[PDB]
DNA sequence: GCGGCTGTCACCTGCTCATCGTGTTGTTCCCA
DNA sequence: TGGGAACAACACGATGACCTAAGAGGTGACAGCCGC
């Protein structure tokens, strides 16, 4: 619970790194 | 690579790892996979 | 009420009953949840009059639920009692500005105990900010309206089910108890006539298994089944003998890989189907198995004992068996047979609060476990109410259904009725219920019983066909959640106005006549054969006396939004469903004025929905400014309606305000005092009537085009405003705060000449693209600071600034002036979210005139683009000189077969020019006058009711007797057609055109948002290709359909060049770019990024995948 | 690109693929914002984060191409190798591919005649299985 | 019409829309209508 | 017809000198992390592949397993852990072929790194045969 | 040894966010 | 730079002991496992 609850955003969503995040250089 | 991209992709790349068989270029699909110039229209080697 | 503006009605038939509120289905609901006034009030109105009511409001049941709670032992307890509200910290309108949720604080007085001590400890907790819903049923989340849409599910009950083993094409029987919440039990029989229960969707075991782990021994088993051989088969195929045995078995199969016990068996099985706390059969599965089954009163509360399950297996057995009919165990005679998945006794409805109840009720379980776990792990003497309770969890909750729901979703604010309409939806795409792909067809269709419950013509004409649907006009949800229509009842056959409000199942046993049945002056019946809609869905005649019930109106069935359209009953249900779904697309306009022909329904529907400013009490009104509207009350207090002004909505559209009423005026409550957006005199207006003649025009409205006059852009008569918001906030990064700096680093003096002193746009303002409407400045980039760069600055003697201009501006395409600016701040007392120190909204309005390429439509589906916009000399013209404002082709009207566009433009045409046909002694003149629209004058707005509308023959007398305008010109013959000129060459048509007046609406298609380009722009992360989306500037998805199409052309080159010189090649799309501008040959392409990801994917999957050449490996 | 071959990836194909072993479950630093060493998107083994740059700082400067650090491992080049560069991780309990076994029928494996069901409760160390006999001398 | 679960109405629909069909003439009528939008929406995918 | 069906797969390897003993694995690759990257979501959060989910799991498991080898554990602590090191590799390489899948953030499974190339949106029949492009638009369509 | 049937593998489809179990050490901050 | 205080690391191991709900797809093709 400890290394749960500190700082949980690392959300393992691939419909947004993918889809919804562009690369830096264009 | 045509049968891969069709359907059944986990069951054909099994096969084609343990068969160790290779996929030569000629094609359509598996041309535009690699994005080469089709082998039909004006691509062919006559016209190319 | 009696002051809604004048519409003349042609209706024959007078209808009893008035229809209820069009919102009550969610405010009575939410009502019944937080157990308010008006429910008491509601509860004993209906107790007066012996009627069915909730006695329990929503949250002092579940307080009751969560109520009880102790540890191991028990040697202390925690219970919940009385809970109470506390009036909201904001109003609504503060909540909707400041980015809050409208919310009252919620307390109840938590109950400490130490029962081997015998101490009580009594405590008031708070319980959160239970969000609250406004007048209107919508709620307010985080700043933004939204609604929570009713869902239609299955309801808890016992189904039994038939079907054919086709391969052995044999008869199977199948039953199947649902819970509210626990779990199912299937039990399936005639399989090889051998009856199997499955538990928890398990694999399947015989009866008599199950049966012996419970009390039930052989000998009573062929006891009280000694008749029925597939039962009698089971045991002698049964093995295990004895209670025990039984239990054992059925642990093995439930859970493997366990020791067999009987104490672990035993809790298993009372834990899973028999504890009141792991399985809910709630009061509406109670009442369906008692009713099903037969069973006489159980505890109305309970679960599943021996007896509901000896009951299916009776019922079940006796299907198999061919009988018919029984006595219920332990109850009445019910009839053996099996029931439908899509009858509306087999549906339920859950509604707003008994949604908003399930979650509630997640949260206090989470509650009540993190509880248990401070009562065991700590200390009596040190514990009170307080001490242990943790509302976290119930916050939660309720933010997780309000912000991620499927069945909580934005508002539909394009109009009033859209917003309305989506107020009154029965999805079924959900939680707790069906899908896209596992939805078949029998949901999807219309049932018998959906007649006056759900609507056949309102629906979603994509994936969600027969899923989304919209209630009935006089629907009711019932308590247990199915919905009631009203019914006359029919009593000896003479009608009475004594309602009963009906549902599918009491419907199915009842023979209900039509609202338009002929009557005469007594109540009893005319003709001898009455039509009926009997059981079934089987329209049968009857004598009459025979007949029960009446409906009480013949627009019963239809919804709101489809009896919007005047001669329904003229067009095919495809074409009414489109025109009710493109209705609510509609877009609202800055003058808006009520349909010349309509139905007598645009006043209650835009009364019964939320942008209509109505008065609260009778009084007289002091102070009328576009701003506010002042009232002295006849009880002696004032009240000031604050008009909203150009607000944006959900979509972007404005919500401007428009008074009714001058400085003198008595009010009475309930009048209306300004009107909404897309209103008039509190009368629903999403279009506008135009003049329309039917012919082909040079080929500009064909194939469903539209032409229109440019007097519709001089007058403004379809333009609109609508408002954009760009937000942006300043973050504080590791480097240093963001800040909103009017002083941009390296810019011209000319473009922030137009930002304040604060770095913001001015009010006022016109942008274009490419304008800073925020100024903003990172405060410095590590772009280059490195030694080398650290002593070249060092010897130049100035500290080149590096901060990035990360300045808002406004988007590319997009123009307007700025209507608005919001500012929210750390440093003042508006909440922010982590991280960002300020937020600036800025909302731009613009102005959008109809052009060619929006998108207008009629209430019949007839829907096209906008192809050309002609000069007012060049349209087609009258004898007198008005020319005609829209050009629709005539093709449309029969093969789409919707031939009630042309009767309301016949009708719009007799209503602009008024008539006078008083004392005819024709037939069509003597309906007229006996109902009192015999004489209209010119321009009144007339009333075509969707079932007792205006009729043919009645048009075509009236259109004899039209007032003439210029001596006795009447341009409109008998034939509905007069004769045009063509404005171009000025020579009259060949042959009289049909012309009139019907209402075109603008709907929020519109052609600014559509057109999308790209040249080049932001690709993606793990495939060096386009991004989708226009706010993106995306590309355009070039299917393998476009491939086929390509290699099918032989185009070679072409395909090659935009597989990846357009996509997914980076060296190849730096450089086309590069030798376009420089000007040069475009590069030879080369290998995708595409097949680099995937052979290096297909690599991690340890495939020694190697791109070979025929004298080695081949270039990667 | 005469042809393109797939056959079964060895320990020593894997092995050759790799440039260094991920050891750590770690991701990055969730407060620096860093990749960390020997753990799931390190930058030693994969290829920089940055263009030009180093994990520690030495050659964080864009003079440097091509050569290798001396205290943190990273080389100095451009930050796309880390579409490119691969890792492996050495197992200590070999471990049997859910394709080649355990999937379609036809290519379920019958190298060794099995049935699923053995195959099932062999793997999943559920059951043994001999592995050799001395017959001539039990004889 | 094709009735509920793809039945016939023994009663027909004795009206032509320009005289203006009943209430219960069309209701029953929409059950067609659904279906057909239905079997469309379906035999799009079917065919692709 | 099994014995034909057997010889198929006999003859296959015997053909060709692809070894069978790459069909049990002893090291695993890991994908390059630009193709499973995780990046930075505005108000302190980061949306990560789930492909570093799966491959956290089986390093998890593998260093557990190493420290129960070296502390001479018994067999059946270190039945568990090898048992569990292959269920992990198995979900790696396809999350849904045997047992429960492993769910991500929410209810709904992961993505396995053989489902990342089958299926409808796959790579073959979502960015290998239909690609978006560039130098393209569209509009709602007017007769002329 | 050869059947049923019985599963199992293919295809077709789509913005909210709830805590432990104690106690201690060392760095790294915050104030002054 | 002193004390005053927040996170990340650690080391141990508080007389008591079991999930949770969700959950209606459909149609082929086939090879096993169980029954004769
Ligand atoms: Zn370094």
């Amino acid at each position: 619970q400890r290394a749960a609850m500190r700082h949980p955003g690392s959300t393992a969503v691939p419909s947004d790194e993918m889809p919804e995040r562009p690369d830096d250089s264009l | 690579l045509s049968a891969a991209s069709f359907q059944e992709t986990t069951r054909v790349l099994t096969d084609a790892a343990i068969n160790a068989k290779s996929d030569s270029l000629i094609g359509l699909k598996e041309n535009v996979i690699i994005g080469k110039l089709i082998p039909a229209g004006t691509g062919l080697s006559r016209y190319r | 009420a009696s002051t809604a503006p004048l519409r003349i009605s042609f209706a024959k038939i007078k209808e009893p009953l008035e229809v209820p509120n069009l919102l009550a289905l969610q405010t009575e609901s939410f009502d019944w949840l937080l157990g308010n006034d008006a429910w008491k009030a509601r509860v004993e109105s209906a107790l007066e009059s012996g009627q069915d009511v909730p006695t329990k409001s929503g949250l002092e049941e579940i307080f009751e639920e969560i109520s009880p709670i102790e540890d191991f032992s028990g040697s202390m307890s925690l219970t919940f009692r009385d809970h109470r509200f506390e009036p909201p910290k904001n109003s609504i309108d503060e909540c909707k500005d400041r980015d809050f949720t409208y919310a009252a604080p919620l307390f109840v007085t938590a109950e400490f105990t130490n029962n081997e001590t015998g101490e009580i400890k009594s405590q008031t907790v708070f319980m959160g900010d239970f969000p609250l819903m406004t007048n209107k049923g919508t709620f307010v989340i985080n700043g933004t309206e939204r609604v929570v849409v009713s869902q239609l599910v299955r309801s808890p009950g016992v189904y039994f089910d038939s079907s054919i083993d086709k391969t052995s094409d044999k008869d199977i029987f199948s039953a199947k108890i649902i819970p509210s919440r626990g779990a199912w039990l299937e039990m399936e029989i005639d399989k090889r006539d051998m009856v199997g229960v499955r538990i928890d969707r398990k694999r399947k075991q015989s009866v008599t298994v199950l049966l012996k782990a419970l009390g039930w021994t052989t000998e009573q088993i062929l006891e009280e089944f000694g008749e029925y051989e597939s039962m009698r088969a089971t045991l002698e195929k049964d093995h295990t003998q004895g209670q025990d045995d039984a239990l054992l078995d059925i642990y093995r199969k439930l859970r493997p890989g366990e020791p067999p016990t009987r104490e672990a068996a035993q809790t298993l099985l009372e834990n899973l189907y028999f504890n009141p706390k792991r399985y809910d059969l709630a009061k509406v599965g109670r009442y369906k198995v008692n009713k099903k089954l037969g069973a006489d009163e159980p505890l109305d509360a309970g679960v599943l004992t021996t007896d509901d399950v000896i009951a299916t297996i009776k019922y079940l057995v006796k299907l198999h068996a061919g009988e018919t009919e029984t006595v219920g165990e332990s109850g009445r005679e019910i009839v053996v047979e099996t029931d439908d998945i899509d009858h509306f006794g087999n549906r339920r409805i859950r509604n707003v609060g008994e949604l908003i109840q399930n979650q509630v009720r997640t949260g206090l379980a989470r509650m009540e476990r993190v509880v248990r776990e401070r009562m065991t792990t700590q200390d009596v003497e040190a514990i009170t109410p307080q001490t242990l309770i943790n509302i976290r969890p119930v916050v939660a909750s309720i933010k997780e259904f309000f912000g991620t729901s499927q069945l909580s979703q934005f508002m539909d604010q394009n109009n009033p009725l859209s917003g309305l309409t989506h107020k009154r939806r029965l999805n079924a795409l959900g939680p707790g219920g069906l899908s896209r792909e596992r939805a078949g067809f029998e949901v999807r269709d219309v049932h018998p019983s959906h007649y006056g419950r759900m609507c056949p013509i309102e629906t979603p004409e994509g994936p969600n066909i027969g899923l989304i649907g919209s209630l009935a006009s006089y629907g009711r949800i019932n308590p247990f959640g199915f919905i009631e229509t009203p019914y006359r009842k029919v009593v000896e056959g003479q009608v009475t106005d004594d309602v009963d409000y009906l549902t599918a199942d009491e419907e199915d046993r009842f023979v209900i006549a039509q609202a338009n049945a002929a009557l005469g002056d007594d109540m009893r019946f005319a003709e001898a054969r009455v039509l009926v809609r009997r059981r079934g869905g089987e329209v049968d005649y009857v004598p009459g006396d025979d007949v029960d019930y009446m409906d009480v109106s013949p627009r019963q069935m239809v919804s709101v939004a489809t009896a919007m359209i005047p001669f329904l009953e003229h067009d095919d249900a495809n074409r009414a469903l489109m025109g009710a779904n493109m209705m609510r697309q509609a877009v609202p306009l800055i003058k808006s004025e009520s349909p010349l022909v309509g139905t007598g329904m645009e006043y209650r529907s835009a009364a019964d929905a939320g942008d209509v400013v109505k008065a609260e009490k009778a009084g007289v009104v002091q102070e009328v400014s576009a701003d506010y509207i002042t009232t002295t009350n006849d009880d002696g207090t004032y009240i000031t309606y604050r008009l909203a002004k150009f607000s944006r909505s959900n979509q972007g559209t404005s919500v401007n305000q428009k008074v009714i009423v001058a400085e003198g005026d008595r009010i009475i409550e309930g009048q209306v005092l300004a009107d909404g957006p897309a209103t008039e005199n509190g009368e629903m207006a999403l279009g506008k009537n135009l003049l329309v003649a039917f012919m082909p025009w040079e080929g500009h409205n064909y194939e469903d085009a539209i032409i229109l006059s440019q007097r519709l852009v001089q007058d403004d008569v379809l333009s609109s405003i609508h408002i954009e918001e760009h937000e942006v906030d300043a973050r504080d990064t590791k480097l240093g705060p963001e800040e909103i700096t009017r002083d941009i680093p390296n810019v011209s003096e000319e473009v922030l000449a137009d930002l304040d002193e604060r770095g913001i746009i001015r009010i006022g303002a016109e942008v274009v693209a490419g304008d800073i409407l925020v100024g903003k400045v990172t405060p410095k980039g590590e772009t280059e600071l490195t030694p080398e760069e650290r002593l070249l600055r060092a010897i130049f003697g100035e500290k080149a600034r590096e901060v990035r201009d990360t300045s808002l501006k406004v988007p590319h395409g997009e123009i307007g002036k700025v209507i608005g600016v919001r500012v929210f701040d750390r440093e003042e007392g508006d909440e922010l979210p982590p991280g960002v120190n300020q937020l600036v909204r800025v909302y731009v309005a613009q102005k959008r005139k109809i052009t060619d390429g929006d998108k207008l439509a009629g209430r019949h589906g007839n829907k096209g683009v906008i192809s050309k916009i002609n000069p007012i000399e060049d349209m087609p013209f009258l004898e007198d000189g008005t020319p005609v404002d829209i050009i629709l082709n005539p093709l449309a009207v029969p093969s789409r077969m919707n031939p009630g566009q042309v009767l309301e433009i016949h009708l719009g045409w007799l209503a602009s020019r008024g008539w006078d046909v008083s004392g005819l002694a024709e037939e069509w003149a003597q309906r007229l006058q006996v109902i009192g629209a015999d004489k209209v004058e010119p321009g009144t707005n007339v009333a075509t009711p969707v079932f007792d509308g205006a009729r043919e023959d009645e048009l075509a007398g009236l259109l004899q007797h039209t007032i003439p305008n210029r001596d006795g010109e009447r341009m409109v013959l008998p034939s509905g057609k007069a004769r045009l000129f063509d404005g171009r060459s000025g020579e009259p048509f060949p042959e009289p055109i049909s012309v009139g007046y019907m209402y075109i609406l603008k709907l929020h298609h519109l052609v600014d948002d559509k057109l999308h380009a790209r040249s080049t722009g932001p690709y993606s992360m793990i495939t060096q290709q386009p991004l989708g989306g226009k706010a993106q500037f995306g590309g355009q998805r070039f299917g393998e359909m476009e491939v086929w199409a390509l290699e099918a052309y032989g185009a070679a080159y072409a395909l090659q060049e935009l597989l990846t010189i357009k996509s997914d090649d980076v060296t190849g799309r730096v450089k086309v770019y590069e030798a376009i501008v420089k000007g040069e040959n475009i590069p030879e392409p080369g290998i995708p990024e595409s097949f680099k990801v995937l052979i290096k994917e297909m690599q991690s999957l340890c495939l020694n995948v190697e791109v070979l050449s025929s004298d080695g490996m081949s270039i990667e | 690109f005469d042809e393109l071959r797939i056959g079964l990836a060895t320990a020593d194909d894997i092995r050759q693929w790799s440039h260094g072993e991920v050891k750590k479950p770690e991701t990055i630093n969730y407060r620096t914002l860093k990749p960390e060493k020997d753990g799931l998107f390190c930058e030693k083994i994969f290829g920089p984060t940055r263009d030009w740059e180093c994990y520690c700082g030495k050659y964080k400067r864009v003079r440097f191409k091509g050569i290798i650090c001396e205290r943190c491992g990273v080389e100095v080049t451009r930050a796309k190798v880390r579409r490119e560069r691969m890792g492996h991780i050495e197992l200590a309990a070999p471990v049997t591919h859910i394709w080649y076994f355990k999937g379609v029928p036809s290519r379920l494996g019958y190298l060794l005649d099995l049935a699923p069901k053995d195959l099932e409760k062999v793997i999943y160390f559920a059951a043994y299985m001999i592995t050799f006999v001395d017959e001539e001398r039990r004889t | 019409v094709s009735n509920a679960k793809n039945e016939t109405i023994p009663r027909p629909i004795k009206a032509s829309f320009r005289e203006g069909l009943s209430v219960l003439e069309y209701f029953i009528s929409t059950h067609g209508a659904r279906k057909g939008l239905a079997d469309t929406a379906l035999r799009t995918a079917d065919s692709g | 017809t099994r014995a034909l069906k057997r010889l198929k797969v006999v003859s296959a390897f015997l053909q060709t000198s692809n070894s069978p003993k790459g069909m049990v694995l002893d090291c695993v690759p890991v994908i390059p992390p630009d193709l499973r990257p995780m990046v930075q979501l505005d108000g302190g959060r980061f949306a990560t592949s789930d492909l570093n989910d799966l491959y956290r799991r089986v390093i998890n498991r593998n260093n557990r397993l190493k420290r129960l080898l070296d502390l001479g554990a018994p067999e059946i602590i270190v039945n568990n852990e090898k048992r569990m090191l292959q269920e992990a590799v198995d979900a790696l390489f396809d999350n849904g072929r045997r047992g429960r899948p492993v769910t991500g953030p929410g209810n709904r499974p992961l993505k396995s790194l053989s489902d990342m190339l089958k299926g409808k949106q796959g790579r073959f029949r979502q960015n290998l045969l239909g690609k978006r492009v560039d130098y393209s638009a569209r509009s709602v369509i007017v007769v002329g």
